[PDB]
């Protein structure tokens, strides 16, 4: 959170901190309940958008 | 020692001028045994009609090709369907015209199509070339659900997956438009200002009416579009920027048939070979087998060359169609069209006019635009991020 | 009333006993069933059209059950359109009219009875892993639809704890040379042939590949479309099972459900195919493959797809004998490979080696520091990684 504010300072952008749905990390998580794998956790919402 | 070639017209007019343009078949290139009828017959009011009376006309005179064309109503297609399945299933070939679908394209159902005319998918290529020489980056495109409106969208993905990093959005929309709004704003947060739309006729002028109350047609944005959506009553309630796409010869037929019937008569001096010549099956009162030398000179008819009429490069590749044909980049303003551009398998722009751009701006917006908010997600970690 | 279209002049003698027969076959209140029996010949599109408009114009015959003979599909088509056009249900048992057909034109009521392309590579692979197939080599010609033919292979393999290999070509030309085939034909590091060929040009690639010295039972071929070598296999979806009074019953079931679907929620008898050419009017048309989702019947379900084909069929695999006889070898009923004739013995049954004599048999035995034995994990169904099968003297171990 400390870094997170000095470069906010620094480069001139605001933000709004969120907490994750799951508290788990990224992982590729291959399921048969789709066509190969979807990602899940922090990963998967970078990617979301 | 006749051979004979059919065709379908559209009015009884058609059929006055159709005697005209095969007069000249027979004064061409070699004439060995080019000896031609008329065989041609009007477009029935219904599909049923025309489906039984492509045998009892244009069959009965022994033909080896089949000439359609678009309908005087502008229904859907109501010619080629019907010649498409009884022909096609007696293996006769068929030359297509002034009817660009994608339907036509996959050679699942329909073995035997060539058309010189490129069908409305192939309208993307244009798009990308276009957006090159003034750098836009990414873009995001509407695509109304249905099969025409899908083939657009899967040319798209094969050429900006490696090239380039895809797009930004694929939202897509349903063709019964009805208060579709729902849609724009979620359009209106990604700062990306080049939407591209490849919609049918009807629903453009919806989509642009739902763009009127919500400020999209304003200063910072630039609409690259199809062709339809120009005419009809999508010329009202439409932006004063757009960039619509045309065809050189669209709509037009009696210059396109006197060019098409004499690219058959360069193939038929290839089939007078060592295969067997065999008349097709006489009628169709009573037959059960399918002859074998059909498919025999699909490839041959396929790959012929012929330098006149349209460009002289009518070239049919493994689907139908011509290339490197000719769009023209038309361009709207105050209510009126305005040419500004020329494409002829490569990007040309000459000066013509200053080119106009949404919102009254006069020069060239770049479409991209940068939001400093920006969203943030952490974990709950100890001696890092404590909760 | 519903029509019973045949197609073939062996068909004529039968006719007139299969009217009554499948009449009182399947019975539902609130429906007559009025079989109408044809002996109609040629395969011209013209009876296809002027008589079969006659028995819409005069029978007013609602539900069609369609029977061929021959095996071409060409004649598919001319009927698809019909359905379209006048908005009547079209049902085919077995014959021509039984190869899919994706996509159907907008609005149209065809209904196909058969297997598609997608559920016949799910099939054999499990027949695969089973007998220990996992090395093999998929070639294909010009086929129109070998791109989601190639697509689906690597699907398929791109699971599993077992590490499948892949290999083949990409198409052959029959007319190329007969030493043109089979110069391509040598890049393989596989026993097992996969194909994708058309009925005309089957048999010269056949021909010409015994010239490529395969023809034995060494190796196998898996056919995958709808002087012949030792090991061939294929699917027919009970094609060759059922009879025919017994195939065409089922025909007229689906029909009679059908209405009463719809009949349940408003008593409703639509007459769309009344006429066909009196009316110049095709808007009319709602509700056309809305209906057939949950039909059961024969203790098999007979849910169709949007585009109109069957989705939960009773598969068997097909084999060739010796003595050129084509007989069943397993089963695949609701997702289950029961299968038959075990599989122990590998390198047994419908796999020998032409060559080679490094297939050198071993003898172990078990000492808890050295090797050890234990069963497999049942859900995996398979040997785990970094071990070996070990057959007993039999169930698998690693």
């Amino acid at each position: 959170i400390d870094l997170l504010i000095k470069l906010a300072r620094t480069m001139n952008f605001t933000y709004e901190v969120h907490l994750v749905a799951d508290g788990k990390f990224g992982t590729q998580e291959r399921v048969n309940n789709s066509n190969k794998k979807e990602w899940n956790g922090m990963m998967g919402e970078l990617l979301s958008g | 020692k006749i051979v004979n070639i059919g065709a379908v017209l559209s009015t009884r007019k058609h059929e006055q001028m159709f005697r005209e343009a095969v007069n000249q078949a027979n004064k061409r290139h070699g004439s060995w045994k080019i000896q031609l009828n008329a065989t041609s017959v009007t477009h029935k009011p219904n599909a049923i009609q025309m489906a039984l009376s492509v045998c009892e006309d244009l069959i009965s005179s022994q033909v080896y090709a089949i000439l359609v064309s678009h309908p005087p109503t502008p229904n859907d297609h109501f010619t080629p369907t019907p010649v498409s399945y009884t022909a096609g299933f007696y293996r006769i070939p068929v030359l297509g015209l002034t009817t660009r679908m994608s339907i036509y394209s996959d050679k699942s159902i329909h073995l035997s199509f060539l058309r010189t005319v490129p069908p409305y998918s192939h309208q993307s290529s244009v798009w990308f070339e276009m957006m090159r020489v003034y750098s836009w980056n990414h873009i995001i495109l509407l695509v109304s659900d249905d099969h025409e409106g899908r083939a657009a969208q899967k040319r798209l993905e094969t050429l900006l997956e490696e090239r380039e990093s895809k797009a930004e959005k694929v939202l897509q929309f349903d063709p019964g438009t009805k208060n579709v709004t729902a849609l724009l704003m979620e359009a209106k947060e990604l700062e990306a200002r080049v939407i591209i739309l490849s919609a049918s006729e009807d629903d453009a002028a919806t989509v642009y009416r739902a763009a009127a109350m919500l400020n999209m047609t304003g200063s910072g944005y630039v609409w690259l579009v199809g062709e339809r959506e120009i005419s009809g009553n999508a010329l009202r309630y439409a932006p004063d920027g757009i960039l619509g796409l045309q065809l050189i010869n669209g709509k037009n037929e009696s210059a396109h048939i006197s060019d098409a019937v004499g690219v058959v008569a360069q193939a038929v001096h290839e089939l007078l070979e060592k295969e067997n010549i065999t008349d097709p099956p006489r009628g169709c009162v009573g037959n059960t087998n399918i002859w074998k030398t059909g498919p025999l000179f699909k490839r041959v008819l396929m790959s012929s060359k012929y330098a006149d009429g349209v460009t002289g490069r009518v070239e049919f590749n493994e689907d139908g169609d011509r290339k490197f044909a000719n769009y023209s980049i038309m361009n709207l303003q105050n209510r009126k069209l305005v040419q500004v551009g020329i494409y002829n398998g490569t990007h040309v722009i000459p000066n013509d006019r200053k080119i106009i751009w949404p919102g009254g701006e006069t020069e060239k917006p770049r479409g991209y635009q940068m939001s400093t908010r920006l969203k943030i997600v952490t974990i709950h970690q100890e001696p890092f991020v404590y909760v | 009333n519903v029509a019973l279209v045949f197609s073939g002049p062996a068909y004529a003698a039968e006719a007139a006993r299969l009217g009554p027969a499948v009449a009182a076959a399947v019975r539902s209140p609130g429906l007559d069933v009025r079989p109408v029996a044809l002996v109609l010949n040629g395969s011209d599109p013209r009876s296809l059209v002027l008589q079969l408009c006659d028995l819409l114009s005069g029978l007013r015959v609602h539900g069609v059950v369609f029977e061929d003979d021959s095996r071409a599909p060409a004649v598919a088509p001319i009927l698809d359109f019909l359905s379209a056009q006048t908005s009547l249900p079209i049902v085919a048992v077995h014959g021509g009219a039984a190869l899919v057909l994706t996509p159907k034109e907008k609005g149209s009521t065809f209904l196909q009875l058969g297997s598609s392309t997608e559920q016949q590579l799910q099939v054999i692979f499990e027949v695969l892993e089973e007998y220990d197939w996992t090395s093999f080599v998929a070639v294909t010609t010009r086929a129109p639809g070998h791109r989601a033919f190639l697509s689906y292979i690597e699907v398929l393999t791109d699971g599993s704890l077992v590490g499948w290999e892949h290999r083949g070509a990409l198409t052959l030309d029959p007319g190329a040379g007969e030493a043109v085939l089979s110069a391509q034909l040598r890049s393989v590091s596989a026993q097992i042939r996969l194909l994708f060929c058309a009925r005309e040009e089957a048999e010269p690639v056949f021909r010409a590949a015994e010239e490529a010295g395969l023809t034995g039972s060494g190796y196998v071929w898996f056919m995958v479309g709808p002087p012949l070598p030792a090991g061939l296999f294929a699917v027919r979806s009970a094609g060759w099972r059922d009879d025919l009074a017994r195939r065409v019953a089922a025909g007229v079931a689906v029909v009679a459900r059908g209405a009463q679907a719809l009949l349940r929620d408003y008593g409703f008898l639509p007459e769309l195919g009344h006429d066909c050419r009196a009316q110049n009017r095709t808007h009319r048309g709602e509700s056309l493959h809305r209906y057939f989702m949950n039909i059961t019947w024969d203790n098999r379900d007979y849910s169709f797809n949007e585009d109109g084909f069957l989705v939960n069929p009773s598969l068997v695999v097909i084999s060739l004998t010796r003595d050129r006889t084509w007989e069943v070898v397993g089963s695949w009923e609701q997702q289950t490979l029961r299968l038959k004739y075990p599989l122990w013995s590998r390198y047994g049954r419908f796999l020998q080696p032409v060559d080679d004599t490094q297939h050198l048999t071993v003898a172990t035995l078990e000492e808890r520091p050295f090797v050890i034995v234990e069963p497999a994990d049942p859900i995996s169904g398979t040997c785990i990684r970094d071990s070996v099968p070990c057959r007993s003297q039999p169930e698998k171990r690693c």
